[PDB]
RNA sequence: GCCUAGACCGAGGACUGCGGUUUUUACCUAGGAUGUUGGCAUAAUGAUCUUAAGUCGCCCGUCUUGAAACACGGACCAAGGA
RNA sequence: AGCGUGCUACUUAUACUUCACCGUGAUUGCUGUUUUGACGCUUUCACGAGUAGGCAGGCGUGGAGGUCAGUGACGAAGCCUU
């Protein structure tokens, strides 16, 4: 027989972390969402009430409704060739502030302050992000640094 | 198969806590510097915590032969591995190069003991300066005075498919 | 109609590259060096014969 | 050629597109037709199999109809049906119907050669 | 070979010419090929595309919907432009002054048209006036107000018109649109 | 006697691939259902006077 | 059939202005006035001749 | 009528030559200075390694900033991520060679593709062969011979590139408009090597085969295949 | 940079372009082959048919994951036949 | 002419490169010279496997309206035929 429940597979998902289970720390109940904010999902399993489904662990939303103890989250699953719209009600518990947006906010932050400085001084700044280049030219100083020559090293047992 | 010497040198990617890291020599016998190079990190990972991507080539050179003319006697220091095991070898060559000695090692594990390129450590190349340092006889042989020998037997090798005299082997 | 190779038509060298008339004739191809004769390796560079 | 000029005329394919086993059936006629079998080998293109019609073969769009000659040949079934190749008589010759009486060939051979129009087939009665 | 990133030999699928055959149509298609060809005026690049479209993807455009275009701020005195038929409506209370072109007018449109001292235009004698296109508004006919559109995605809780032949009581009414019977969808 | 293949999801992502996978169109206004019908009731009614107040302005 | 139309145009079009001004030959090191030949060709094939001078054909 | 409109063709293609002069003597300056500037670096690079060798120092050499990479594998049976790879690389048939610029992002994507591909860091004179008898441009989505420099011009003057001479420098030393210059150039369509591959060739070039980077050796397979 | 051996091809069809040499509103190798000589027109040339030789080629249609199958229908031909 | 290994040359797929031709898709231009074909002419580039299946453009047959003032007992239709 074949079980297909609503928490089936969720034997160590949904454990706590070690030495992390009993009461939630009220950070948890302070936190403030508005309508848009991107939050990840991840399921306490202390709180049953407005628990996300399996699927949901994991992922990352946006915010929609905000009601007394619950947010409303947008997700996008593939169901087959395309996406569709999924509006889950989560308790609070449940969510956390995505760090990605305030790494993405401060890059904005910075490029308004390096581009109205440069305007100040009267020169020009490039602001697109590069990837990692390739090394330049060095001179490697050998004092007190004169290479030290290795071998293969033969074979041996140690039991 | 068809080799240089070369001394690869390298060391750690500085970081600001090392900001001059030790600089590590080996001498490797590749083909080519692609392949000297790749030897390089195949054996500082044997060897040290440093990897290809968190390190740097410093320099490669070819080491050439100092006397490409004088007849010398190499003995080669080798680890190798086996269908079963894991063992170590030492053996002998005569040449005048030490890359063609290594290249006749390479060629002599293939047949003797179907060991590949792959298989093979090369632990230690040394001149044997002293005609006592040699040990196996069959280099041991070509070392006593006035040697001489005859090459009976010598087959001649014809442009033509035909021939109308009868065969000779003398020389 | 017809590409023709720069590398093998003179005329086409020509048209794309007007500078290929001075490398030409001003032997950039051959051009010797003036330099001291020196050997900076005498040294510790020995280091690669032996370590 | 005493034609228009044209290029070298070419002919992908000479022979004649035979159907499969036209050969070994009485039945089954030399008029293409296309294999629709699911294990074909000549429908599946095995080598030593035999060649079959595609737009590849289609002939250069210059001398296409062109007879070897270097005329595009239209049919005449009367003296009035040579009207229409006046203006053309050096790309365009006439082939007289093969159900004209004799004599109203004999009177199509003699305008189309006081016209100069060229006639594919001169001879027959 | 080739990794072919799209598909092959795949035509545009927009119409580069009327279904129509239609001579004077061809005529008219003639007239914006060398309008939209040669005075780099977008117009006539809209107009020679709209005379390919077929006859639901050219609507009927009331002259209600030109009287609302006309009261368009500094839209009064320009040309109305329908590459369709232009129908009466005799919900207007008045009809303004106008010059408009178009394909066909009905007797009404036409007559009211004309009995406010407007102009009912073709569109050759549009081109002449206006080769260009200049001081024009194109005016296009509601497409998704069509009976058939109705029943376009069809499905659980879509909210389109189902696909009937009678209407009432006894009709598709009873189990998947009501709770008392069964579910709703 | 009618044994035969149970399940597999071999060919799927190819034809999820064909024509997919397709991301869905964003707008600017998404649509307010499922949100609070208190909030909802309430932005009515100061939508309505915000509209007003610029009608005047 | 398929009649001719009016627009089959019957007058040959005059060649493009061709590129090829001829050079003149470059002849052997060997072929030098005095030389004796052998001739490989012709009735006269398999005889050795004199080499005289070298025509403008 | 002929007679007379060849006469203001004449006027007009006098007027228009005493233009270009003065361009070409532009283009012609630029490749002086391209030619010096090349011969600078490698004296300055050469002299570097004598001063470090003098020095007890070891200078290294700054990592190269180009690759050319060419696809040497079919078209059949590629995994998704790498076939996705060769296809964004515009490597979408055998022997075909195009010019990357390497950064981190490049240099992942290479590694996705490496046991289709044989790759190395080309020299100035396989650019410039490359560029001469096979480089086209890619001008409205058609793949057009680089047989003027007036294509160039017109699809990459807003660049300031006027000549293949700038086009071959721009690739070369790679530029603040590499992105556009390498896209303008079609994929290099390269002919099989003359001489042939090694005995295999899907194996990494270090283990005897000839997929991956083989960082000088891609001038002598490009002399090979080109 | 220079010299040198061979093979395959010659699409296009007044001019227009980019260059080069400029002794020049001229010329060029620079937006695709011309020049010259010989032979032939009772024919060298081309096509098809028959046949030999070399090489390859299993029986079609069908259902099937898989058919040349030791799976099924088919002796042959005409007319009819979905 | 076996086994392990290295090297040089060489052989040849409907694959790759250059060129010709067919078709498909896209693309340049064409009305005071549009000029009795603009559903046409023309410039350029890329591409071409295919069962089930879809679509497009054509070939052929009996009969019908129109037209060729069409062919034909001086031989229609049919049939045989390197
Ligand atoms: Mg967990
Ligand atoms: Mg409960
Ligand atoms: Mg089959
Ligand atoms: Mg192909
Ligand atoms: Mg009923
Ligand atoms: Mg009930
Ligand atoms: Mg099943
Ligand atoms: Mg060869
Ligand atoms: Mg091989
Ligand atoms: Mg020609
Ligand atoms: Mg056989
Ligand atoms: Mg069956
Ligand atoms: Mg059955
Ligand atoms: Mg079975
Ligand atoms: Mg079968
Ligand atoms: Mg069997
Ligand atoms: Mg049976
Ligand atoms: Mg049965
Ligand atoms: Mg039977
Ligand atoms: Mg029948
Ligand atoms: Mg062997
Ligand atoms: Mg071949
Ligand atoms: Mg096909
Ligand atoms: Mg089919
Ligand atoms: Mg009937
Ligand atoms: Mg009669
Ligand atoms: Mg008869």
């Amino acid at each position: 027989g074949k079980s297909r429940g609503y928490r089936s597979g969720t034997r160590y998902a949904f454990q706590r972390d070690f030495k992390k289970h009993g009461a939630i720390p009220l950070s948890t109940y302070l936190k403030v969402y508005k309508v848009g904010d991107i939050v990840d999902i991840k399921a306490n399993g202390s709180i049953q009430k407005g628990m996300p489904h399996k699927y949901y662990h994991g992922k990352t939303g946006i915010v929609y409704n905000v009601t007394k103890s619950s947010v409303g989250v947008i997700i996008n699953k593939v169901v087959g060739n395309r996406y569709i719209e999924k509006r889950v009600n989560l308790r609070v518990e449940h969510v956390k502030h995505s760090a990605c947006r305030q790494e993405f906010l401060n890059r904005v932050k910075s490029n308004a302050a390096k581009k109205r400085e440069a305007k100040a001084n009267g020169e020009t700044v490039y602001l697109k992000r590069q990837a990692a280049k390739p090394r330049g030219s060095r001179i490697i100083s050998t004092e007190g640094n004169i290479p030290q020559t290795l071998a293969p090293v033969a074979y041996e047992t140690f039991i | 198969s068809r080799l240089n010497e070369y001394q690869v040198i390298g060391r750690n990617l500085p970081t600001e806590s090392v900001p001059e890291p030790k600089l590590f020599r080996m001498r490797i016998f590749a083909p080519n510097t692609v392949v000297a190079k790749s030897r390089y990190w195949y054996f500082l990972q044997k060897l040290h915590k440093v990897k290809k991507a968190s390190g740097e080539i410093v320099s490669v050179n070819i080491i050439s032969e100092a006397k490409p003319t004088k007849v010398k006697t190499f003995g080669i220091w080798l680890r190798y591995e086996s269908r079963s095991g894991i063992h170590n070898m030492y053996k002998e060559y005569r040449d005048v190069t030490r890359v063609g000695a290594v290249e006749t090692m390479y060629q002599d594990l293939a047949a003797r003991h179907r060991a590949r390129f792959r298989s093979i450590h090369i632990l230690k190349v040394v001149e044997l300066e002293k005609t006592d340092d040699v040990k196996r006889q069959y280099v041991k042989q070509f070392l006593t005075k006035d040697l001489k020998f005859p090459l009976p037997h010598r087959v001649q090798k014809s442009k033509k498919l035909f021939q109308a005299t009868a065969p000779t082997t003398f020389y | 109609v017809l590409k023709k190779n720069p590398l093998k038509n003179k005329q086409v060298l020509l048209r794309l590259n007007p500078y290929a008339k001075a490398y030409a004739a001003e032997k950039v191809g051959s051009a010797k060096v003036e330099q001291a004769k020196v050997k900076p390796s005498k040294g510790q560079f020995a280091e690669v014969l032996k370590n | 050629a005493t034609s228009v000029p044209h290029p070298k005329i070419v002919k992908k394919y000479t022979k004649k597109f035979k159907r499969h086993h036209s050969d070994r059936y009485h039945r089954v006629a030399e008029n293409w037709r296309k294999q629709k079998g699911i294990d074909s080998c000549v429908r599946r293109r095995f080598r030593g199999t035999i060649p079959q019609p595609n737009i590849g073969y289609g002939s250069n769009k210059k001398t296409k109809f062109l007879n070897p000659a270097g005329y595009k040949v239209y049919l005449v079934k009367n003296v009035k049906d040579l009207d229409v190749l006046l203006l053309h008589t050096k790309s365009y010759a006439a082939e007289i119907a093969s159900s004209v009486s004799s004599r109203k060939r004999v009177e199509i051979v003699a305008k189309a050669k006081k016209l100069g129009v060229k006639v594919t087939n001169p001879k027959g009665k | 070979g080739r990794d072919h990133t799209s598909k092959q030999h795949v035509r545009s699928g927009h119409r580069t010419a009327p279904k129509s055959d239609n001579v004077y149509l061809q005529l008219l298609v003639k007239l914006y090929s060398f309008l939209a060809r040669r005075t780099d005026a977008p117009f006539n690049k809209v107009i020679l595309k709209s005379l390919f479209l077929s006859k639901i993807n050219r609507p009927p455009v009331s002259v209600s919907r030109i009287s609302r275009a006309l009261k368009q701020k500094g839209a009064a005195e320009k040309t109305i432009v329908v590459v369709g038929t232009v129908t009466d409506d005799n919900r207007l209370l008045e009809f303004p002054k106008a010059t408009i072109a178009a394909l066909r007018f009905t007797a009404g449109a036409k007559d009211r048209i004309l009995k406010n001292g407007g102009e009912a235009i073709t569109l050759d004698q549009l081109a002449l006036r206006a080769p260009k296109g200049q001081n024009t508004l194109i005016v296009r006919g509601p497409r998704n107000s069509r009976e058939a559109v109705r029943h376009f995605g069809f499905g659980p809780h879509k909210g389109k018109a189902p696909r009937i032949l009678s209407k009432g009581r006894k009709f598709e009414r009873a189990r998947g649109r009501r709770r008392s019977r069964g579910f709703k969808v | 006697m009618a044994k035969s293949k149970n399940h597999t999801a071999h060919n799927q992502t190819r034809k999820a691939h064909r024509n997919g996978i397709k991301k869905p169109k964003t707008y600017k206004y998404p649509s307010l259902k499922g949100v609070d019908a208190k909030f909802k009731r309430n932005h009515r009614y100061a939508l309505h006077g915000t509209a007003k107040a610029l009608a005047k302005a | 059939q398929v009649a001719p139309k009016w627009y089959q145009s019957e007058d040959v079009p005059a060649p493009k202005q061709t590129r090829k001004t001829a050079r003149p030959q470059k002849l052997r090191a060997s072929l030098v006035p005095g030389t004796v030949l052998i001739l490989l060709a012709g009735r006269f094939r398999g005889k050795r001749v004199v080499y005289l001078k070298n025509l403008e054909d | 009528a002929q007679q007379k409109t060849a006469e203001e063709r004449a006027a007009a293609k006098k007027v228009r030559k005493a233009a270009n002069k003065e361009k070409r003597k532009v283009i012609f300056d630029r490749a002086a200075a391209y030619q010096k500037e090349y011969t600078e670096a490698e004296r300055s690079v050469i002299k570097a390694k004598r001063d470090a060798k003098a020095s007890n120092s070891y200078y290294v050499d700054a990592q190269p900033k180009l690759v050319f990479v060419v696809r040497i594998k079919g078209i059949n049976k590629i995994p998704p991520k790498p076939r996705k790879v060769l296809q964004l690389l515009r490597l979408t048939q055998i022997n075909a060679g195009v010019f990357v610029r390497l950064t981190k992002a490049t240099s992942e994507l290479i590694k996705l593709a490496e046991p289709y591909v044989a790759y190395g860091y080309p020299s100035l004179s396989t650019i410039r062969q490359l560029v001469y008898k096979r480089g086209f441009g890619k001008v409205n989505k058609q793949r057009i011979a680089l047989s003027d420099n007036a294509i160039i011009e017109a699809n990459l003057g807003k660049f300031n590139i006027l000549s293949i001479e700038d086009l071959i420098h721009e690739i070369y030393t790679v530029g603040p408009n590499f992105k556009q210059v390498s896209n303008f150039l079609w994929p290099f369509k390269l002919s099989n090597p003359n001489g042939g591959f090694r005995a295999r060739k899907f194996q990494h070039f270090i283990q005897g085969g000839d997929t991956g980077n083989r960082e000088q050796f891609i001038n002598a397979l490009v002399k090979q295949m080109n």
